[PDB]
């Protein structure tokens, strides 16, 4: 009779219709992704159109229920998720222009080919060749040529597109009763109506600053050490007091530093903990790799895999006649159907990635009892964090001795712990200032704090001030150097990686004190511990029904994010970096003294 | 889509009650008038079974046996196992309830 019972009946009918239309859409996308053929393409296009029109009409019928007279938090959360206009709040011409802009950014980024002048008979694409020439080459001017050529071409073809894009997204967010598009992206972390667990959209940026203030010394030492090793790589071009040259970070953009392990090795004479030889000598096929991951997940206490998972997942590349997407993806098709799209190679990296995607599938499996619109992570960090903790635990030497990949006579001394922790620091600590810089630049350009003709000067200054990386040459506003990255060009939130990185080590400390580990944190394994699995599954069972502050308090006891687990993880590496930075200079200067 | 369940009703069912009505469910204050518009839903929804669903969503065929006793003479009996016949010896015989 009341509005709330109308909302409950409407949400029940929406959930029933939604799980079926979602399954059809997801199964069509799966049939496209495992079989790239044009009838699967048009089936996916039809199912996507049906799904988008279904959510359009259900949001149209959902905005007739005001939220201020609803007292149940789950119904309020489902209606808040349902009533979001998205791009539909605009006029049809402006919405069509926004989708056209997003599509042409996608086609420019996907088909962007940059090659050598005076040799145009064939040219090289970004994903096959530019990643390899950025990660493997040791030539300074060749990396400079590729870097400057790609950023020059992509910036001149993308700068007015981004100029219109920021204005259109600002109009979309201000039509949606948000301050800016940065506030719209921070609204995923918004918690309203719960006493004590309240989290605002505006607080997150100073919270990120509060975490980054304690991030900054460890990264500075790592930066100094990386600079010292790059001094070994490049003798005269890099200055002791200045920043790093931009085209020497091992990737196209400097997002990950993990390609510098060959250059920045602490002890190159010591072997690594690569267990690929043990898999190939004993003929460890992909099916038994996933069986070992299932054995790990029943060791920690989580339920094992469904029969339809083993029947319907394609864990091996099918052949030449059938083309499939090789990207590792975990699929929650709905109706209890869970699949992994993974072209497995017999490596340790694919083993850790299989553990990561099975952590994704277990996270999707646990909130199956929830309603459909609450079947997600509590925020965007949790979903990747619960897979990255499995990637943390499976990579330990104890787990590899447990499953037979590593010999019981292996000596675990401090040197291999230092080089493993330095690999993890180049993967993990290296991406944090780049992520915070990019997100804070995007927040100020959506807020209007950065003027329109001052973008590059401000951005490069922050790269000097945050990341400690200097540009090769100055760039004016004809260029758009941020837009060369995949996430910013295709309208993706970037703070999820920062929050995932923090929640990863928070969950790791919570599970390792749950599992009673008596040593350092990087040695810890969550295997054979049922209580840690129950403590984690208390968070996995909630889904999006509870606030993410409440889920974090359920795991680590603290509603707000914490930076102490990450520095506690890298504590012996921090002491080692303090020991060996006595001769070198910790910290950087913003001057252009290297180049 | 040949299998349907009733998602909405104004009241709960009595035990062993069958409701086959297709009347439009009254969720709002305004009368529905037979048109499934705003706050008016068709009360019967379809179970869309597919062979690739989990164990919690696969179709289960259920048969419920209810046994009732009435003043009438009970005529549904179980099968009475018969031991082979032995002759010329003093044995305990049970023929059709005669012992
Ligand atoms: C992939 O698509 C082709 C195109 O008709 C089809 O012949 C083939 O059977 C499909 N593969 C599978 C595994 O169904
Ligand atoms: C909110 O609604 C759900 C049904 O979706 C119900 O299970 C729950 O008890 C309700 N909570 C409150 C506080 O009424
Ligand atoms: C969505 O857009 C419509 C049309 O402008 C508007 O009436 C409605 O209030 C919007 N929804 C929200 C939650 O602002
Ligand atoms: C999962 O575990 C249960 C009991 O531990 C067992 O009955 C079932 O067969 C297992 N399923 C698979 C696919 O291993
Ligand atoms: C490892 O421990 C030994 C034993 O004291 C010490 O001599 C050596 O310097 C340590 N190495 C590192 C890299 O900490
Ligand atoms: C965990 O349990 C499995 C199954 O009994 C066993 O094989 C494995 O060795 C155990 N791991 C540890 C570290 O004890």
């Amino acid at each position: 009779s009341t509005i709330e019972e109308q909302a409950k009946t409407f949400l029940d009918k929406f959930n029933h219709e939604a799980e079926d239309l979602f399954y059809q859409s997801s199964l069509a996308s799966w049939n496209y992704n495992t079989n790239i053929t044009e009838e699967n393409v048009q089936n996916m296009n039809n199912a996507g159109d049906k799904w988008s029109a279904f959510l359009k009409e259900q949001s149209t019928l959902a905005q007739m229920y005001p939220l201020q007279e609803i007292q149940n938090l789950t119904v309020k959360l489902q209606l808040q998720a349902l009533q979001q206009n998205g791009s539909s709040v605009l006029s049809e011409d402006k919405s069509k222009r926004l989708n056209t802009i997003l599509n042409t950014m996608s086609t420019i980024y996907s088909t962007g080919k940059v090659c050598n002048p005076d040799n145009p008979q064939e040219c090289l694409l970004l994903e096959p060749g530019l990643n390899e020439i950025m990660a493997n080459s040791l030539d300074y001017n060749e990396r400079l040529w590729a870097w400057e050529s790609w950023r020059s071409e992509v910036g001149k073809q993308l700068r007015p597109l981004y100029e219109e894009y920021v204005v259109l997204k600002n109009e979309m967010a201000r039509a949606n009763h948000y301050e800016d598009y940065g506030d719209y992206w921070r609204g995923d972390y918004e918690v309203n109506g719960v006493d004590g667990y309240d989290y605002s959209r505006g607080q997150l940026i100073e919270d990120v600053e509060h975490t980054f203030e304690e991030i900054k010394p460890l990264y500075e030492h790592l930066h100094a050490y990386v600079r010292a090793k790059l001094m070994n790589a490049y003798p005269s071009y890099i200055s002791p007091i200045g920043c790093l040259p931009a085209h020497l970070l091992g990737d196209m953009w400097g997002r990950f530093w993990t390609n510098l392990y060959s250059l920045t090795v602490p002890f190159g004479q010591k072997p690594n903990i690569d267990v690929t030889d043990a898999m190939v000598d004993q003929a460890w096929d992909a099916q038994r790799i996933f069986k070992e991951a299932e054995k790990f997940f029943v060791s920690v206490g989580l339920p094992n895999m469904t029969q339809g998972f083993w029947e319907n997942s394609m864990l091996t590349d099918p052949g030449n006649v059938q083309k499939a997407v090789c990207h590792p993806t975990a699929w929650d098709l709905g109706k209890g159907d869970f699949r992994i799209l993974m072209c497995t190679k017999v490596t340790m990296d694919d083993f850790l990635t299989a553990h990561h995607e099975m952590g994704h599938i277990q996270y999707d499996m646990a909130y199956a009892a929830q309603p459909f619109l609450l079947r997600n992570g509590a925020n965007e960090g949790f979903h990747e964090a619960v897979g990255e903790i499995m990637s943390l635990s499976a990579a330990t030497p104890k787990h590899l001795k447990s499953i037979g990949l590593l010999s019981p006579d292996f000596q675990e001394d401090n040197e291999t712990e230092i080089n493993f922790l330095l690999k993890q620091a180049l993967t993990i600590v290296g991406t944090l200032p780049f992520t915070y810089m990019l997100e804070k630049w995007r927040w100020m350009v959506f807020k209007g704090e950065i003027p329109k003709d001052q973008w590059m000067k401000k951005w490069w200054e922050m790269k000097r001030e945050i990341v400690g990386v200097v540009e090769p040459v100055p760039h004016d506003e004809t260029y758009c150097d941020p837009a060369s990255l995949f996430h910013v060009s295709n309208d993706y939130s970037f703070i999820r990686y920062y929050t995932r990185t923090l929640y990863q080590f928070q969950f790791q400390e919570a599970l390792c004190q749950a599992a009673k580990h008596e040593g350092p944190l990087h040695k810890c394994d969550i295997s054979n511990s049922t209580e840690a699995g129950q403590k984690l599954f208390n968070m996995l069972r909630l889904g999006k029904s509870e606030p993410w502050t409440l889920a974090l308090e359920n795991v680590v006891g603290a509603k707000n994010m914490n930076v102490r687990p990450l520095l506690n993880y890298f504590e012996p590496l921090f002491t080692w970096l303090k020991d060996q930075n006595k001769n070198s200079f910790v910290g950087w200067s913003t001057d252009w003294s290297p180049y | 889509y040949n299998y349907l369940y009733r998602l909405f009703r104004k009241s709960n069912l009595k035990p062993f009650e069958r409701d086959i009505s297709t009347e439009i469910y009254q969720a709002g204050n305004k009368p529905c008038n037979g048109v499934a518009g705003f706050n008016c839903y068709f009360p019967l929804r379809s179970y869309s079974f597919r062979p690739t669903y989990g164990v919690g969503h696969q179709p289960y065929r259920v048969v419920v046996l209810s046994f009732e006793l009435l003043h009438a003479p009970a005529t549904v009996c179980g099968p009475k196992k018969s031991t082979n016949l032995v002759k010329n010896k003093c044995v305990n015989f049970n023929f059709n309830g005669l012992k």
